């Protein structure tokens, strides 16, 4: 039932209203010692400046699969998970 | 059409995923648009299902996960032939002199195997150079490898410029200069010097400098070898100058760990010996043609114990060991006469006279070194009169090893000197036999032949 | 690639399926879970940093047609350690395990032309006698063979194609 | 609200709800048996788990103990009150005299001038 079951999965996922991250957006998933890990953010270049909440900016240095590793340029003790 | 996508960008290393059929093979080239910039990737490992891990031949900045990659089904290929003469090129064989297209007839892949054992050709055709100590302690033959070992600032570049002047101009064949990891200023200065001297028409230049990402510094030496080997297969006698083998190995070291390898004894890659061997066994004189090569070898911390100089010692016919001690004392060139040798220094290969002269010089200087600390602590007059005679002759001999160069004229304010080999043998034979015992030490310092020594002695 | 991760969970699943006489059901349930694993938007959710329990419930919710013993518990145990991508591997492992216990070999053959039933029957019996299993031949008609047949029994293979003999003689020369 | 999940020597892992995770230098308080212990946050890991440092003895801590999230960093008395007395890292009095009569308390994590 390949087509039927894949359609079933699609309709339940759509009815659940879960959705992908928008490209050029992501969420912080770890903060530690001035280094942050971000989920999503597909259209991110290496060396790009990513805007954090506030006017603070972060440098995306490492583009792993399913994760972006960035360095905070300034104080970092104000950040947390769930931040767009 | 494009067939792959980028999945990781860690530093200078890029991973690309392809369909599990038609995965690129090792040392292939790939292409991706880094914005408006065409960027080339070189495949280094086939790992996992459909994934290849590669090195960027350019800046890795500006790359995104998910970019399309197009797999060229050949290695990095460079122009080869007469069209490369008089042109500066990068690692990919693209002109960087702003004179236009290369205009090549044929292009060759930079990854190729070394000559088979039965292709090797034996030679003992001694080259003559104007430098006294090199011709005396380490004469070398056409078709062989030469390495100038030295620490920081001991005279590698000046000696290589002098040797270019002395050898290449008499040489009627084509020459290749591979600027592996060179300073930009010194490359520009070399280019303009050759352009002024009107010898640029017989030299091909490949420059990969300090500022460029590790892949360029890794593969530029192979580009140079490819051009030299084209000339060799045409049957001509080629002169190949390599600026630093050290930074080929170092460009390997930078990216080794990012490729997943476990580190070696002194932090080097586990593949140092093989990486050296695959490159250096291609630089040989075969039965069709001969490559004669001069290489400058950096010595970290001025310590010859380090694995890189240690392994490259085992690849060379003649090894001129420069020392920071002799450079600091002001003797130029700073060649150590006790350490420098050549396998052409045989009484059969060279004149029997030449062999005996070299052996005697080395014996005397070895005997001086043991007395250095004796005299330093206990005093000059503790010596016997025979010992004091030996000390005198040793200091005179160690002065006569020095020489002014035409290319070391800007640093010192004196003309340059070229000494024939016969004159060098005659002078050192005369000094050891005591024919010039009565001249002062500076009468031998910074002069040419021994006739010039007696002329300066008269002036003194 | 995480074959070795799949082996523990696959052994647990197979060892449990014979304790409850539902190997045939367990195999298709594992297929169901693999199809869940393949979905694009679900894959993004799996890439997220959700806590294992809530992620497991978000996964269970799209797979309501699973038993209490099988789905709701194996999914959550794998989610506790984040090994849900091993479900595709667990499925293949499970099939191989079953074939071992049932004394069966999925022997595969390739031919330049279609075989008659008597030829295929003789090959089936001959491999049942070469091996010690009930074989299940499957054939594919590929012109690359040129003539003759290929016989593969997992790692082991027997090559009777004339192309192989041709290039073997070329290597003898 | 939160629970301890790991105890490794001086450091302790604590789990909080996905929407109620403390800040990078907030202070937590746990009841180790009949006595109270203070933990200081150091890193926000994924999934609402945070690594903390124990401001006291770590022995006797079972996993699965509940914690209270204080909504401020570690704060100590300052000024004329703290002028003839011996004090602990948490600003508590160490001499057997009475409490420190401070008008003001400052957080110990401040910025250089
Ligand atoms: N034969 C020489 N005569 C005068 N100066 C020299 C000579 N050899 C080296 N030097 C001095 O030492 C410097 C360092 O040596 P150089 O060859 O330029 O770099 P490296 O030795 O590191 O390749 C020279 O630039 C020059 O200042
Ligand atoms: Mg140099």
């Amino acid at each position: 039932n390949s087509t039927e079951i894949s359609e079933l999965i699609k309709q339940r996922i759509a009815q659940f209203n879960v959705v992908s991250e928008a490209h050029n957006e992501g969420t912080i998933v770890s903060v530690s010692d001035g280094v942050i890990r971000i989920h999503g953010l597909a259209d991110a270049m290496q060396g790009e400046m990513i805007s954090l909440p506030g006017n603070r900016y972060a440098i995306a240095l490492n583009l792993e699969r399913d994760s972006v590793g960035a360095v905070v340029m300034g104080p970092y003790a104000d950040l947390a998970e769930g931040m767009k | 059409m494009a067939t792959g996508k980028i999945v990781q960008v860690i530093g200078a290393v890029v991973d690309v995923e392809f369909p599990q059929d038609a995965v690129p093979r090792v040392y292939d080239a790939l292409e991706v648009q880094n914005g408006n910039e065409r960027l080339v990737l070189e495949v280094q490992q086939q790992l996992g299902g459909g994934i290849v891990r590669t090195i960027a031949m350019g800046s890795s900045d500006g790359l995104r996960r998910g970019l399309d990659v197009k797999d060229l089904e050949h290695p990095i290929e460079v122009p080869v032939g007469k069209a490369t003469l008089g042109r500066i090129m990068n690692v990919l064989g693209e002109p960087v002199d702003m004179k236009g297209e290369i205009g090549e007839e044929e292009r060759w892949a930079i990854h190729r195997a070394a000559p088979s054992y039965e292709e090797l050709s034996n030679s003992q055709e001694l080259l003559e150079t104007g430098i006294k100590v090199i011709d005396l302690m380490a004469p070398f033959a056409k078709g062989g490898k030469v390495g100038l070992f030295g620490g920081a600032g001991v005279g590698k570049t000046v000696n290589m410029m002098e040797l270019i002047r002395n050898i290449a101009i008499e040489h009627s064949g084509y020459s290749v200069f591979a600027g592996v990891g060179e300073r930009t200023r010194e490359g520009n200065d070399f280019y303009h010097e050759m352009t002024d001297s009107n010898v640029i028409d017989k030299v091909s230049l490949v420059y990969g400098q300090m500022n460029e990402p590790p892949g360029n510094r890794l593969r530029v030496a192979l580009t140079g070898l490819t051009m030299a080997e084209k000339f060799r297969d045409e049957g001509r006698d080629v002169l190949l100058f390599v600026d630093n083998i050290y930074r080929y190995t170092l460009a390997g070291t930078e990216v080794s760990a990012l490729l997943g390898r476990m580190p070696s004894a002194v932090g080097y890659q586990p593949t140092l010996a093989e990486e050296m061997g695959v490159l250096q066994e291609r630089i040989t004189s075969t039965k069709t043609g001969s490559i004669t090569s001069v290489q400058a070898v950096y010595v970290p911390a001025d310590d010859l114990t380090d694995p890189s100089p240690a392994t490259t010692f085992a690849h060379l016919d003649a090894t001129v060991v420069l020392s920071r001690q002799i450079a600091s004392l002001g003797i130029y060139p700073a060649v150590d006469p006790l350490d420098s040798t050549s396998r052409q220094l045989d009484p059969l290969v060279v004149g029997q006279e030449h062999y005996d002269t070299a052996r005697g010089v080395q014996s005397i200087l070895q005997r001086y070194q043991e007395l250095k600390d004796i005299i330093a602590i206990l005093g000059m007059d503790e010596l016997s009169e025979e010992d004091k005679l030996v000390v005198a002759r040793a200091r005179k001999i160690q002065r006569f090893l020095s020489q002014p160069f035409f290319v070391a004229e800007v640093f010192t304010g004196s003309p340059g000197k070229y000494v024939s080999l016969k004159d060098t043998i005659r002078g050192f034979k005369g000094i050891m036999e005591g024919e010039y015992d009565h001249l002062p030490e500076q009468a031998f310092y910074m002069v040419g032949s021994i006739e010039e020594a007696v002329e300066k002695a008269k002036k003194l | 690639e995480f074959i070795t991760v799949a082996r523990p969970y696959a052994k647990a699943a197979f060892d449990f399926a014979v304790e409850h006489q539902s190997v045939e059901r367990w195999q298709d349930m594992l297929a169901f879970a693999a199809e869940v694993t393949k979905n694009e938007q679900m894959a993004e959710l799996l890439s997220g940093a959700l806590a294992p329990e809530t992620l497991a419930e978000s996964f269970i919710a799209v797979a309501g047609e699973q038993l209490d013993e099988n789905g709701q518990n194996l999914i959550r145990v794998m989610a506790e350690n984040g090994r849900l991508n091993a479900l595709p591997d667990v499925l293949e492992q499970f099939i191989h395990l079953r074939a071992v216990s049932e004394a069966t070999a999925e022997v595969d053959v390739i031919s330049a032309a279609a075989l008659s039933e008597q030829q295929l029957a003789k090959i089936s019996a001959a491999m049942e006698k070469r091996l010690s299993r009930k074989v299940k031949l499957n054939a594919k008609i590929d012109k690359s063979v040129m003539a003759g047949v290929i016989i593969r029994a997992g790692d082991m293979v027997i090559d009777g194609s004339v192309r192989g003999r041709l290039e073997r003689l070329a290597d003898v020369l």
